[PDB]
RNA sequence: GUCUACGGCCAUACCACCCUGAACGCGCCCGAUCUCGUCUGAUCUCGGAAGCUAAGCAGGGUCGGGCCUGGUUAGUACUUGGAUGGGAGACCGCCUGGGAAUACCGGGUGCUGUAGGCU
RNA sequence: UGGAGCAGAAGGGCAAAAGCUCGCUUGAUCUUGAUUUUCAGUACGAAUACAGACCGUGAAAGCGGGGCCUCACGAUCCUU
RNA sequence: GCUGGCGCUCUCCGCAGUUUUAUCCGGUAAAGCGAAUGAUUAGAGGUCUUGGGGCCGAAACGAUCUCAACCUAUUCUCAAACUUUAAAUGGGUAAGAAGCCCGGCUCGCUGGUGUGGAGCCGGGCGUGGAAUGCGAGU
RNA sequence: GGGGCGGACUGUCCAGUGCGCCCCGGGCGGGUCGCG
RNA sequence: ACCAGGAUGGCCUAGUGGUUAAGGCGUUGGACUUAAGAUCCAAUGGACAUGUGUCCGCGUCGGUUUUCGAACCCCA
């Protein structure tokens, strides 16, 4: 009892029924996978942006 | 007038005794090359195994040495005094080098000792002009140029005008 | 022994030459591709006639030998023993297979190399004969007889060229005279105006 | 005979190397590891001390690599050591030290870091490395480019290196390659390196030759006699040279003048001329037969 | 079935071009890749490290991370019926700056440069690029010569 | 007009042979005390400047090879889409757009960045 | 110009090398996360960029957390 | 994965089984073998780079012919596991307000350098920056 | 195309080929402007 | 046909890990005997079936050929 092994026949129709959507790009994307040294220093910069708050208002 | 740098000079005299088997019979050939050249020679290994010769790979079967300076000149005059200043026309290579072979090293004037024996050896003379070391320098290596090369018919002329040698036909 | 040529008439498979991946291939039945005076000069046999295929089909090596025997026999009969030069311009390179069945069925049904068969296109020359100009009807009847050894439709075309050359028969002789073609055995060598001048001096000395 | 190797197909399949490699002037394996910055540093210049020994001149350059080419920041040669007093020996280890120190002082004066980062004002020849003073600008940091020079102990690229780090440039190095480092005991002798820096290896050779062969002394140091440089003045002459280098290391440009626009090469020959030349050659070869017969 | 090997079928893709083997030219390494920069992926076979997989060769992405010898790139990759935004790590040898965005940057610089002036001169410039219009009505001068007469050639059997 | 040091592009730069090369330079060249490393100061490393462009190198030359860029090949081959087009088929023609590659025949033969020389 | 070699199958890659010969070594070490590959976008395996140690090596730039890449392998329960 | 239902969040900028303008990617068709690898047909032109022999010599690259290989240019026919070339169709990306342009802070990362990068704040600029179509998102 | 000066270069017969500056004779080619 | 093997002096067989060509019979030469066998003293010979790959080096290992023998070819 042999059978059909593989096809991609109706698949392009099934992919397009609900559409082939592009992935949702929104601004401020996540920081997973960025360099840990760079991210640790970026968190120090964000931690101390309140320090020069008087120079900003001045 | 030719330039002083087109003058041919002996680059090196390369002597080897190819014994064909290792051990004491090769160390005594090393002592022959030492008493001939004033320096310790280096042994050369067999590249592969041929049973018809009795050699195995990486077995020291020859010894060789290179001499330059006035010492190459002196040992070459020794070699031609053995060979009676006769060379055959086919002894000169296509690139302007020549050579010969000695059947017995004590014919050169090395005193015989019982601790060594008698070894024949092999003489090769590499000639050059000044400037031949630019193919061997590291920084800006080049080819030596066509008009600067040594022809066979020029090395034969240098030999006959430098040792009064007789180039035997055939 | 071997199947009729209608089993392997059409170029259905991809090309399958003998190589390091196809071994155990028997030699082609055709071996000699040139008959007649091979040593004849380029000015001795000016008239060339081609047997040109008209189909994208496959000619067996057995047929390529049968047609060259038929054409060779008529040209030695009609032009005499050496008055022609036949060049078969197909060499059988495409190996045809066979799945011999005396049971396995179509299990593992990849063939062993049965034979060698050449591939010809629409408009590709199968056989060429060069000879003297007066042997034209003998050329045409030789290719017309050799036609029957071949499947499919072949035309006989008297070529515009001069023998087995890429140059036209009308322009040929005066461009030999101007030293643009030097005759070199069977054909010619073209001399362009592009080499070192020492070749021009050697040609025009 | 022989199948010719340099046929048409050989030059069809020939891939020529880089021009600098074909000339021999560049190790691209070294240059890739040496000039390229890490990519998270973003146009931060990576600085090199190119040190090149020619037959009559040592060249010390400070460079950084760009896409459009290497950008030289500072350069110092040995032919300007006659201005500071070193008339003779423009390619010895002492001249290598002098031009490394001159490159260092010229670059620091250009960046404004001359009075800071003075290096070893007295040369004692040991291990020294400058350090960043807080509040002040951080020290200039570059890496040595020896090129193809075989970095054995006593190479003059390390004399230039020692001149730069005694001028005040932060270059990573060890003392394994300075002359005076003993290979068997694995120790470094600063006094022997001080003799090599002050040229007390070559004055020893002049004292060696003036007792053995006066004529070989004559032919070995000929411009030393003409410039009247003796074995006894070598240390203080190099000391006065180093003091003059740190006194005034700025370089003055040799002034440009007008010339009469003289061409000294053959101009490239035109298409009309190269057609006419081969037509003339054909006509001459044919007349050398129709006049011979 | 096939094999799931990483470089399966990359015989010509990761190979070097003809007479382009050996030393990688060093301004490949000297190019500045910022965050957000748009680059093209093309796997060089000289460098076996940092090599992108064959499904990224000829894809264009956005750089999200920069390290010493490599960058992280967000790459659109179609996986059957969904497009995923890939976070891949690939070395500097296998990427090159895309020129598809730096002509849009040329267009925005000449569009803000045509908004900011001609506004004080009062006229109106065009910024949306229209497609290739129908060709305008024009006169064709046949000065003297009559248009050359063409006929189909007789069929001659060439060879 | 050009060179040196470092390069980018990596033959329009390579290869073969030949001719020229002012000035600085680059070199060849002289030597082995020191540093250093070799069977060998040939290489590498060091200390020099008597000699010379012979070589490298630079610039030209070759009805030069290669390379680069065009024409031809050729709207050919191939090809997207179409027909109740043809043909027993093999395959072919047309409509609709797209469109090559040899042989063959022309042209070219390193540009250029930073720093510093020479005229 | 590689027509050799790189342990092997084949393919790719490689010439002051990735090959051959020496010198020194143990990055074939410890520890998080992220990613690619098969993929369901799960694991294993394999791989890739990082980061934190501690080292090796080199004059240094750097390079190295196995083998130039594509292969060379293994969950729960139990045992040790 | 396809499907239905239940919704929900907005709308009354966004997106597209499409083209265009840009820009990369590819090694299939074709073509090539006077181009690498492999296969392969035929003559021709050369000499010693070797050999097989007739003939003249002790013999001699001494003379003498061939015939082979060998080399140099051509030529015939080719390749899914060859390729210098190299399509058509095709696959990414971009075609703006999440964008540009000034000013100023933070950083323990970077380090000649108020350097470089990154993150924060404040301000300015709407001709909504290809064609066509359509409400989308979850 | 011609003339003048300055040079470079080539041909196994004096003969020939570019290049630089200046002048004339223009023909031509279409663009831009003015006049009928 | 598929699987598993096997090819070595004249015949019959050995033979690896990779370097040694082995043994019996036979053949050959000389002794013993009147002579021949038996007996005694000795000697030679191997297309290692072919070519290819690995290796320094193969009869030996690994894939392909050419001759041979063995087992299986079942349910209808
Ligand atoms: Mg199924
Ligand atoms: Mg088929
Ligand atoms: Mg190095
Ligand atoms: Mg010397
Ligand atoms: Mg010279
Ligand atoms: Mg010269
Ligand atoms: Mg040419
Ligand atoms: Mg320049
Ligand atoms: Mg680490
Ligand atoms: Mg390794
Ligand atoms: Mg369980
Ligand atoms: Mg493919
Ligand atoms: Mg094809």
């Amino acid at each position: 009892a042999k059978s059909k092994n593989h096809t991609t026949h109706n698949q392009s129709r099934k992919w397009h029924r609900n559409g082939i959507k592009k992935p949702r790009s929104q601004r401020y994307e996540s920081l997973k996978g960025v360099d840990p040294k760079f991210l640790r220093n970026m968190r120090f910069a964000k931690k101390h942006n309140k320090k020069g708050l008087k120079k900003m208002q001045a | 007038k030719e330039n002083p740098m087109r003058e041919l000079r002996i680059r090196k005299l390369c002597l080897n005794i190819c014994v064909g088997e290792s051990g004491d019979r090769l160390t005594r050939a090393a002592k022959v090359l030492e008493q001939l050249t004033g320096q310790t020679p280096v042994f050369s290994k067999a590249r592969y195994t041929v049973r018809s010769f009795g050699i195995r790979r990486n077995e020291k079967i020859a010894v060789h040495c290179t001499v330059r300076g006035a010492k190459a000149e002196e040992i070459l005059e020794k070699g031609l005094k053995v060979r009676e200043y006769e060379l055959r026309k086919n002894n000169f290579s296509d690139t302007g080098n020549f050579g010969f072979g000695i059947q017995e090293h004590i014919d050169l004037g090395i005193k015989y000792d019982p601790s060594i024996g008698i070894y024949g050896l092999d003489f090769y003379v590499v000639l050059g002009r000044p400037g031949f070391s630019i193919a061997d320098k590291k920084r800006r290596t080049g080819c030596i140029g066509a008009k600067h090369r040594i022809s066979k018919e020029e090395a034969m002329r240098w030999f006959q005008q430098k040792y009064d040698g007789i180039i035997l036909p055939g | 022994g071997r199947r009729p040529a209608r089993c392997y008439r059409y170029c259905k498979n991809k090309p399958y030459p003998k190589s390091r991946f196809c071994r155990g291939v028997p030699d082609a039945k055709i071996r000699i591709f040139d008959l007649g005076r091979k040593k004849a000069k380029v000015d001795e046999f000016p008239l060339c006639g081609h047997m040109v295929s008209d189909e994208y089909e496959q000619l067996s090596s057995e047929a390529l030998e049968a047609a060259r025997i038929c054409a060779n026999k008529y040209m030695v009969k009609s032009c005499g023993k050496d008055g022609f030069h036949i060049r078969v311009r197909l060499h059988p390179f495409h190996v045809i297979r066979i799945n011999k069945m005396l049971q396995t069925g179509m299990r593992g049904a990849f063939g062993k190399p049965q034979g060698t068969v050449a591939r010809v296109h629409i408009g590709q020359v199968i056989m060429s004969i060069r000879t003297k100009l007066q042997n034209k009807e003998h050329v045409v009847e030789a290719l017309r007889r050799a036609k029957f050894k071949f499947p499919g439709r072949q035309k006989i075309h008297i070529s515009k060229k001069w023998g087995f050359t890429k140059f036209n028969a009308d322009e040929f002789e005066d461009m030999v005279a101007e030293k643009r073609l030097i005759p070199d055995g069977c054909g010619v060598k073209y001399i362009p105006n592009r080499g070192p001048l020492d070749k021009w001096r050697a040609l025009h000395s | 005979f022989v199948k010719v190797v340099k046929n048409k197909a050989y030059f069809k399949r020939y891939q020529v190397k880089f021009r600098r490699r074909r000339e021999g002037k560049t190790d691209y394996y070294a240059r890739k590891r040496l000039v390229i910055q890490d990519k998270n540093k973003y146009n931060t210049p990576k600085y090199r001390m190119i040190v090149r020994v020619t037959n009559r001149d040592i060249i010390c350059q400070i460079a950084y690599a760009r896409i459009e080419g290497d950008m030289i920041v500072c350069a110092a040669y040995a032919h300007e050591l006659p201005k500071y007093g070193v008339k003779v020996g423009l390619t010895n280890y002492a001249a290598a030290y002098c031009t490394g120190l001159l490159l260092a002082r010229r670059l620091l004066n250009r960046f404004g870091m001359d009075k800071i980062y003075e290096g070893q004002v007295e040369v004692t020849g040991d291990e020294y490395n400058v350090e960043s003073i807080d509040g002040q600008p951080g020290a200039f940091t570059c890496y040595l480019d020896a090129g193809l020079a075989r970095t054995t102990t006593g190479n003059k690229v390390f004399g230039a290196l020692k001149g730069a780090v005694d001028g005040g440039l932060s270059i990573p190095h060890s003392t394994k390659r300075f002359p005076g480092y003993d290979s068997e005991s694995k120790e470094f002798n600063a006094e022997v390196h001080r003799k090599h820096i002050m040229g007390q290896n070559v004055a020893d050779y002049m004292r060696y030759l003036m007792e053995e062969d006066e004529d070989a002394y004559k032919k070995q140091f000929s411009q030393y006699i003409k410039n009247n440089v003796t074995p006894d003045m070598m240390e203080e002459m190099y000391k006065k040279a180093h003091a003059a280098i740190r006194e005034n290391p700025v370089y003055e440009k040799k002034p440009k003048r007008e010339v009469k626009k003289k061409r000294w090469n053959r101009p490239k020959m035109s298409l009309a001329q190269k057609k006419d030349r081969v037509a003339q050659k054909k006509a001459s070869f044919l007349r050398a037969q129709e006049r011979a017969a | 079935t096939n094999t799931k090997g990483k470089r399966r079928g990359t015989r010509y893709m990761f190979s070097r071009p003809f007479r382009k083997h050996g030393v990688v030219p060093l301004a490949t390494y000297m190019r500045i890749y910022k965050k957000g920069d748009i680059v093209d992926i093309k796997g060089m076979g000289t460098v076996q490290k940092g090599m992108p997989h064959k499904c990224y060769h000829g894809k264009t992405g956005r750089v999200y991370n920069v390290t010493q010898h490599a960058v992280g790139i967000v790459v659109n990759k179609q996986v059957k019926g969904k497009i995923l935004a890939k976070r891949i790590n690939v070395r500097i040898e296998h990427i090159k700056h895309s020129k598809s965005r730096d002509s849009f940057l040329k267009r925005v610089k000449e569009n803000d440069q045509k908004k900011k002036e001609a506004k004080e001169k009062g006229t109106w410039v065009q910024l949306k690029r229209q497609p290739a219009p129908p060709r305008e009505a024009h006169f064709v001068r046949t000065n003297g010569k009559e248009p050359e007469l063409l006929e189909p050639i007789p069929y001659e059997f060439m060879a």
